[PDB]
RNA sequence: AUCGAAUCGCCACCUACAAGACUGGAGCUUGCUCCCUCGAAGGCGCCAAGUAUAUUCAUGAUCACAAGACA
RNA sequence: UAAGCCCAAUUAGUGAUUGCCCAUUAUUCCUUUGGUAAGGGCGGAAACAAAUGGAGAAAGUGUAGCCCUUCCGAUGUA
RNA sequence: GGCCAGAACCAGCCCUACUGCAUUAUCCUGUCGGGGAUCAAAAUCCGGCGGGCAACGAAGUGCAAGAAUCUUGGGUCUUGG
C-alpha cells in the first residue's frame, strides 16, 4: 500500500459520475485522544476544549466506477486506526 | 397473466438512454431481440432492443410483423393505447420520478410541507376516530382499565383519599 | 449491441510491370474489425489464389459496405474453418439477424463456441438474405409464425446503475445500504 | 475591460447573484437559508442576511464557497444595500448580546426592506416559509444528483 | 456478555438510557451461500454491524448428496498426530456461514477479527431479534435471481442435519411457533393498519387544496 | 465519580408469511379480453403540532469535531 | 441467470472511435551527483553614515563547491 | 510572527466540455412482374423500369487542426508567486 492516498466510500455515491461531484470537497476524520489538547478557538470558545480531534483532507479524484473516492489528508497520512471508521465529507468548497 | 412478447405489444424500456420510454414491438428477430418503434416519441424511431431491456405492457395494437410506419401510426392512434397507458398508476409514477429528478430546492420544500400537512391531518382524523372506537395502544389500554379503575376507585376508602390529598394542592 | 465486424470491400491488383502492364483488378468481400485487418485478409487471399504479394501490389479502395435498413431476416451464411484434426470444414448455417454484418458476427461467435474456431482460421464464403420458405432448420423457421408470442420467464431484471443497492428491506424497495 | 486592481473586479459565479436564496453550509448558521444582498468590493466575501426574524441570521459576510446558491430568487432592487460597506464589518484593535447602535440600525433598516420585498414577490408566503426551513443531510440523501 | 456491576454502576451514574448500536439484520432464507458471504464480508470490513438469521435456509447449488460429500471431505481433514487443536468442523448452519465469511476475511489480523466479531449468526429468528426492525435481503445473492430454477439445489439445514447437526428439529419447532405468533399478531393490528389508511385517505379532503396539487405532481395522491 | 470523549434516523403503520414457470380478481379463446384498489413507493421525520395572522436569534465578527445530541 | 470454457465489447442499433486497478517503466515537476559536459559574468556602472533594502562577486580540477543559466547519465559481484 | 488554516487572484502545467471535412449505391424509395404465406392480406425474397440525401444528433466510416478569450469549467497539500 501507499499511505499518502486514502480510499473513502460515501453512502449513496455508487457511480464515478457521482464521485466526480465531490472532487475538491473538504474531508474530516473525527476521533478522540486521551487528554485535552489545543484546538481552534481554545481561548475564544472555551466550550470547544475537548479530547475530540479532527484530521482534515480533500477529495482528489474518483476511484473506479463505483463511487469510490481518493482523499489526500493535510500534510500527514490518515492513521490506519481510522480504517473502517466514519469519514465526514462536507459540501464545501461549493461549486453551486 | 403475464403479457406475451408479440407483434403490436407495447413495452417500456428498462435501462439505457431510452429508459422509461414506450414503444411497439413491430417485429421479433429471435429469442433475444425485437424491433421497437413509437411514432409519437421523437427518440423512438425503429431500432433493435434486447428483450432483457423491455417490459411488456397490457396493451397490444393490431399490426402485422414488419408493418409499415403509416400502419403502425394509424393502429396506435385508433387503439388509444397511449391514452389508456397514461391514465395508469405506473405511468403517473414514471412522470413523478422525472419531476422529482429535475426538482429544485424550493420545489423540494413545497413537497415537504405538502407531505407534512397531510401527515398532520391524518393524525387529526385518526385521533378523532380513535376517541370513538379505540384502536391505538393507549386508547385500547385505557378502555381495558376504565372498568376496573371505576370499580376500585368507587370504594369509600378511595373517596376519602381523593379529597384529603387533592385539597393539599 | 452493434456487430463487432464490418463489411469491407477491398479492390486491388498486382502492380503493373513490363511483364504485366495491364494487371487484373480484383474485388474482395470480407468482414473484419477494421480496414487494416481487411487489407491483411485481402492480400492473404491474393497470395494464396492469384500468387500476388502485397509488396508487389496496390490497393485501389478499402471502403465499408453499408448495412441496409434493419429488418428481421433469415441469413444464410456459407462459412468454413480449419482444424488440425479434420483439415477444412465447410458448413452452411441459417441465422436470424437485422444485417449482414450482424449475421456474420453472430456466425463467428457460433463457430467460436460450438467448434472452438478463432477468427483467423475462418473463411466466410458467402452471406445472403433468404426467404422464409427456403429455411430448412426448424430452430430458425419457428420465428416465421404469423402469430408468434411468448412470455418472458426466468428473467433477471437489474436496477438502474444509479439506483442499485446492496441491502434492501425484505418486502419493500427501501435501500438500507446503497 | 475591468482592471483587476480596481475594486469593482469580480470573478463571482453567476448563481451567487443578489437576491438569490442560499443554503449556508458552514459556520454558526449552517443549514439556514439566507438572502444574498451583495458582494463586497475587491472580489470580497458575499454579504447575506436572511431576515433575522425568519431564521436568526443577521447581516453577515460569508465566503461564496460556503453557500449553495439556489435558483429561487427574490427581487432586491427595492432594498438599498448601499450602506452595507466593508468598514461596517471592521473592528478596532484590542490590547491586553452586545450589538453596536449603528449595526443594529443597519440591520433594522435592511431587514424591513428585505421583508417587504419578499411579501410583494409572488408566492411570498411560501418563500417566507422557505427561508425558515432548515437544510439537513438525511440518511439516503444524494445531493450530488440534485438540482438547486 | 453479561454486564459487570461496575458497568451498570457507571451507567446509572451517567443516567443514560437504553442503547442499541446500528445493526443490520439480514434474512438469509433462499440466499446463495457464497454470494451472501462475499457481500457480508466486505460490509463487515467497512465497519458494519450485521446479524444474520435463518441460516438453515441458505442455499448451495447442486444436489444435496454432492454437497454432503463436499462437507464429508472437509470433515476427514484433521491433524493426525493430535485431532485436538486440529481443524474444528462445525455442523450448525449458522457456524457454516460464519466459517464461510471467516475464510473471506483477513482472519489473522486484528482488523480482520474486528470484522468477524461484528457478525452474529442465528438459526431461525430468535426472540431478541424479532422486534428489532425490518429485515433486509441481498438482491444480488438471492436464489431466484442467481440459480436457473431447473438446476437442483440444497438447503443448508437439510445438508447439515445429516453430517452432525443435532438441532434441526428444535429450530423447526421454534420457527413454527414464531410464525404462528407473528401471524396472530399480524392478524391483529389489522384494524390499526386500516385505520391509518383511511386517515391518510380522508386527510386529503382536509388539507389545503394547493398542498394536494403538489402531492399529485410528485405522485403521492 | 474520575469521564472530556469517536458514533449523528425515529416508530406501538416495516419490525408476519410465501412465490418469481407467473400471488389483485374473473372469463374462455390459454393469450387475449374484462372488472378493480389499474398491479413501480412501510409510515413518519428535515424548524409555527402546521401552511397562516405570526415570532428570540447578531459581537460565536468569513472554514475549523455540531460551541450540541433523550427526536 | 458462473466467480467455468470459446468469442466479443466499454456504458451500448443513441447519435462515432481512452470502463477501471496496480511498477524502482514512460511523460512531466523538484532536489542531488558526475560529465568527452555546453554557455554567460568576473576593468567593482553611478549613488547611498549611525541613532532607524541587506549581503556577496575567488580567472576557478577537487572545499561551505567564485556566481548564474542549460543539457545528458546515475543499479551492479570479481 | 519564520506558526496553523480558509478564500481570492497571477504565471506554468495537467484535466475534462463545445466539431468540421470527406465518404455511402451490395443503399433509399415508388411502380410493374414473379414468388410467398394467409380466411384474405401484408412482409421476408428475386427481377424490370423511374426517381433519389435513410441526412432525426443519418451512419457507431476515414481524417479532424474545434485559442476554457469570447461564452468567468476543474485541479495544483502534484509547481512557483
Ligand atoms: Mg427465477
Ligand atoms: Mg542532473
Ligand atoms: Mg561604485
Ligand atoms: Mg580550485
Ligand atoms: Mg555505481
Ligand atoms: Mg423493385
Ligand atoms: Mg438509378
Ligand atoms: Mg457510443
Ligand atoms: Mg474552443
Ligand atoms: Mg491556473
Ligand atoms: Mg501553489
Ligand atoms: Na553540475
Ligand atoms: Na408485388
Amino acid at each position: 500500500q501507499t499511505k499518502q492516498t486514502a480510499l473513502v466510500r460515501v453512502e449513496n455515491v455508487n457511480t464515478r459520475e457521482d464521485a466526480t461531484w465531490y472532487v475538491g470537497k473538504r474531508v474530516c476524520y473525527v476521533y478522540h485522544g486521551k487528554k485535552v489538547k489545543r484546538c481552534v478557538r481554545w481561548s475564544k470558545a472555551p466550550a470547544r476544549r475537548s479530547t475530540t480531534r479532527a484530521l482534515w483532507g480533500r477529495v482528489t479524484r474518483p476511484h473506479g466506477n463505483a463511487g469510490m473516492m481518493r482523499v489526500k489528508f493535510n500534510g500527514a497520512s490518515v492513521p490506519a486506526s481510522a480504517i473502517g471508521r466514519r469519514i465526514r465529507v462536507y459540501l464545501y468548497p461549493s461549486q453551486i | 397473466k403475464s403479457h406475451y412478447i408479440c407483434a403490436g405489444r407495447l413495452v417500456r424500456i428498462l435501462r439505457g438512454p431510452r429508459q422509461d420510454r414506450v414503444g411497439v414491438i413491430v417485429d421479433i428477430v429471435d429469442a433475444n431481440r425485437v424491433l421497437v418503434e413509437n411514432p409519437e416519441d421523437a427518440k423512438m424511431w425503429r431500432h433493435v432492443q434486447n428483450l432483457k431491456n423491455v417490459e411488456p405492457l397490457k396493451y397490444c395494437v393490431s399490426v402485422s410483423r414488419n408493418c409499415s410506419a403509416k400502419a403502425l401510426k394509424d393502429a396506435l392512434a385508433s387503439s388509444k393505447a397511449l391514452e389508456k397507458y397514461a391514465k395508469t398508476r405506473t405511468a403517473a409514477r414514471v412522470e413523478a420520478k422525472k419531476a422529482c429528478a429535475v426538482s429544485t430546492d424550493f420545489e423540494r420544500y413545497q413537497l415537504r410541507v405538502a407531505r407534512r400537512s397531510r401527515a398532520h391531518w391524518a393524525r387529526k382524523v385518526f385521533d378523532e376516530k380513535d376517541a370513538k372506537t379505540p384502536v391505538s395502544w393507549h386508547k385500547v389500554a385505557l378502555k381495558k382499565m376504565l372498568k376496573k379503575a371505576a370499580k376500585m376507585d368507587s370504594t369509600e376508602g378511595a373517596k376519602r383519599r381523593m379529597q384529603k390529598a387533592i385539597a393539599a394542592r | 449491441v452493434k456487430p463487432h465486424l464490418r463489411h469491407y470491400q477491398v479492390v486491388g491488383r498486382e502492380s503493373p510491370s513490363e511483364k504485366n502492364p495491364e494487371p487484373t483488378v480484383y474485388k474482395f468481400e470480407v468482414f473484419a474489425p477494421n480496414f487494416v485487418v481487411a487489407k491483411s485478409r485481402f492480400w492473404r487471399m491474393m497470395r494464396v489464389k492469384n500468387k500476388v504479394k502485397a509488396t508487389h501490389g496496390d490497393v485501389l479502395s478499402c471502403k465499408v459496405v453499408k448495412d441496409a435498413k434493419l429488418v428481421a431476416r433469415n441469413y444464410l451464411v456459407d462459412i468454413a474453418y480449419y482444424s488440425q484434426r479434420c483439415g477444412y470444414t465447410r458448413m452452411v448455417k441459417e441465422f436470424r439477424d437485422v444485417s449482414k454484418t450482424g449475421a456474420v458476427s453472430q456466425a463467428y461467435h457460433d463457430l467460436a463456441s460450438r467448434h472452438r474456431a478463432r477468427y483467423h482460421n475462418i473463411e466466410v464464403l458467402n452471406v445472403k438474405s433468404i426467404p422464409d420458405h427456403e429455411v430448412k432448420h426448424l430452430s430458425i423457421a419457428q420465428y416465421h409464425a404469423p402469430n408468434l408470442s411468448f412470455p418472458l420467464l426466468q428473467r433477471r431484471t437489474k436496477a438502474t446503475r444509479k439506483d442499485r443497492a446492496i441491502f434492501v428491506k425484505k418486502n419493500t424497495k427501501r435501500a438500507v445500504v446503497a | 475591460k475591468v482592471s483587476r486592481k480596481s475594486p469593482e473586479y469580480t470573478t463571482l459565479r453567476k448563481s451567487c447573484a443578489p437576491g438569490a436564496i442560499a443554503i449556508i453550509l458552514a459556520g454558526r448558521f449552517r443549514g439556514r437559508r439566507a438572502v444574498i444582498l451583495k458582494q463586497l468590493p475587491h472580489n470580497g466575501p458575499l454579504v447575506v442576511s436572511g431576515p433575522m426574524k425568519y431564521n436568526g441570521v443577521p447581516i453577515r459576510r460569508i465566503d461564496s464557497r460556503y453557500v449553495i446558491a439556489t435558483s429561487t430568487t427574490v427581487d432586491i432592487s427595492s432594498v438599498d444595500t448601499a450602506p452595507i460597506t466593508a468598514e461596517v464589518f471592521q473592528r478596532p484593535k484590542a490590547e491586553k448580546t452586545l450589538v453596536s447602535d449603528a449595526r443594529a440600525q443597519l440591520q433594522k433598516k435592511i431587514d424591513a426592506a428585505l421583508i417587504a420585498a419578499i411579501k410583494k414577490d409572488a408566492q411570498g408566503k411560501e418563500k417566507a416559509g422557505y427561508l425558515r426551513s432548515v437544510f439537513t443531510v438525511k440518511p439516503g440523501d444524494a445531493p450530488h444528483r440534485w438540482n438547486w | 456478555a453479561f454486564p459487570s456491576r461496575k458497568d451498570a454502576f457507571r451507567a446509572q451514574r451517567k443516567g443514560a438510557k437504553k442503547h442499541r448500536p446500528e445493526i443490520i439484520v439480514i434474512d438469509l432464507k433462499d440466499h446463495v451461500l457464497g454470494r451472501a458471504a462475499a457481500v457480508v464480508a466486505k460490509q463487515l470490513l467497512l465497519g458494519k454491524k450485521i446479524t444474520v438469521v435463518r441460516c438453515e435456509q441458505l442455499n448451495i447449488a447442486g444436489t444435496e448428496i454432492r454437497n454432503k460429500i463436499k462437507y464429508l471431505q472437509y470433515l476427514r481433514k484433521r491433524k493426525l498426530t493430535n485431532p485436538t487443536k486440529g481443524p474444528f468442523h462445525h455442523r450448525a448452519p449458522s457456524d457454516v456461514f460464519v466459517r464461510t465469511v471467516r475464510s473471506m476475511l483477513p482472519r489473522y489480523t486484528k482488523r480482520g477479527m474486528k470484522a468477524l466479531n461484528s457478525l452474529v449468526a442465528y438459526e431461525g429468528i430468535p426472540p431478541n431479534v424479532v422486534r428489532t426492525g425490518g429485515r433486509v435481503v441481498i438482491p444480488r445473492a438471492q436464489r431466484h435471481v442467481c440459480y436457473r430454477s431447473e438446476r437442483p439445489y440444497t438447503v443448508l439445514g437439510n445438508m447439515c442435519k445429516h453430517v452432525g447437526w443435532k438441532y434441526s428439529d428444535v429450530v423447526a419447532n421454534l420457527e413454527k411457533a414464531r410464525v404462528e405468533k407473528a401471524s396472530r399478531h399480524h392478524e391483529k393490528q389489522a384494524k390499526l393498519r386500516d385505520a391509518w389508511k383511511s386517515a391518510r385517505k380522508e386527510a386529503l379532503a382536509k388539507m389545503p387544496k394547493h398542498n394536494v396539487e403538489v402531492l399529485k405532481k410528485f405522485g403521492y395522491a
